[PDB]
């Protein structure tokens, strides 16, 4: 039903910063997760996903930082670690989901904004 | 893999959700009256 | 290489009770692995049609979705003052996804 | 099976070094027990000081 975020923050670049996403309602478990960027003014630019209900990690060659993702399945959390940092990935993220035409379980987090640059 | 189903109670009777319970059997090895010898019994 | 998406167009100032058109253009064949989003600026996307041709729980008819291949379309019909917001396309198709670039439907 | 896992149980004596003889060892069922999971792994216990 709902999804929660960690605390986004102004954070030098080079850093990382472990991304925490919690879910409520029906659990992360049976589903995939994903995460989004929104840059302000800019399109939604997908990231990367998760897959627990076998294991597999997918990541944005766009982006390709090694923004590494796993679980906390019995949290109902997921953790996405900020690596490799760069400015203009300076943006809010968002928890995700995709109707892959059987669900409809696009559930979206509130947004919280991840800052990269030396200036706090 | 999976889908939900969609139930409101707009839905017409042959909508309905049913709660089907299926109770099944079996006789295996696994399971008082005097005794009667020798009587047909 | 990755599916690009042509979002177009990428705006559309508009009026009371209208009739718009969103198409989203795809660099590929994508049977019908495509979305579409209600995004005021600052909100969560909120899911309007999925596989481009079906209709969503909370939004009516207004909106609606077709197409298939390369061409899909965004059928917005009789236009809401609350409709006018920032809108997007969506694959499904392989990976990476990628989303248009919005498109936003304000008031004239 | 049917859920009921039974155990079966010998004792015999053998005067080999390691391996089996011909003999015949007849396994009689210790208890037939309401079990109902399938087991498709295991491993064996052990008893070290």
């Amino acid at each position: 039903q709902q999804l929660v975020e960690s605390g986004g923050g102004v954070v030098q670049p080079g850093r990382s910063l472990r991304l925490s996403c919690a879910a409520s309602g029906f659990t992360f478990s049976s589903y995939a997760m994903h995460w989004v960027r929104q840059a302000p003014g800019k399109g939604l630019e997908w990231v990367a996903v998760i897959s627990y209900d076998g294991s597999n990690k997918y990541y944005a060659d766009s982006v390709k930082g090694r923004f590494t993702i796993s679980r906390d399945n019995s949290k109902n959390t997921l953790y996405l670690q900020m690596n490799s940092l760069r400015a203009e990935d300076t943006a809010v993220y968002y928890c995700a989901r995709h109707a892959t035409l059987m669900n409809n379980k696009d559930i979206w987090g509130q947004g919280t904004l991840v800052t990269v640059s030396s200036a706090s | 893999p999976l889908q939900s189903y969609g139930f409101q109670p707009t839905n017409g009777v042959g909508y309905q959700p049913y709660r089907v319970v299926v109770l099944s059997f079996e006789l295996l090895h696994a399971p008082s009256t005097n005794l009667v010898k020798n009587k047909c019994v | 290489g990755d599916i690009q998406l042509t979002q177009s167009p990428s705006s559309l100032s508009a009026s009371v009770g209208d009739r718009v058109t969103i198409t989203c253009r795809a660099s590929q064949s994508i049977s019908s692995y495509l979305n579409w989003y209600q995004q005021k600026p600052g909100k969560a996307p909120k899911l309007l049609i999925y596989a481009a041709s079906s209709l969503q729980s909370g939004v009516p008819s207004r909106f609606s979705g077709s197409g298939s291949g390369t061409d899909f379309t965004l059928t917005i019909s009789s236009l809401q003052p609350e409709d006018f917001a920032t809108y997007y396309c969506q694959q499904s198709y392989s990976t990476p996804r990628t989303f248009g670039q919005g498109t936003k439907v304000e008031i004239k | 099976i049917d859920g009921y896992f039974k155990i079966y149980s010998k004792h015999t004596p053998i005067n080999l070094v390691r391996d089996l003889p011909q003999g015949f060892s007849a396994l009689e069922p210790l208890v037939d027990l309401p079990i109902g999971i399938n087991i498709t792994r295991f491993q064996t216990l052990l008893a070290l000081h």
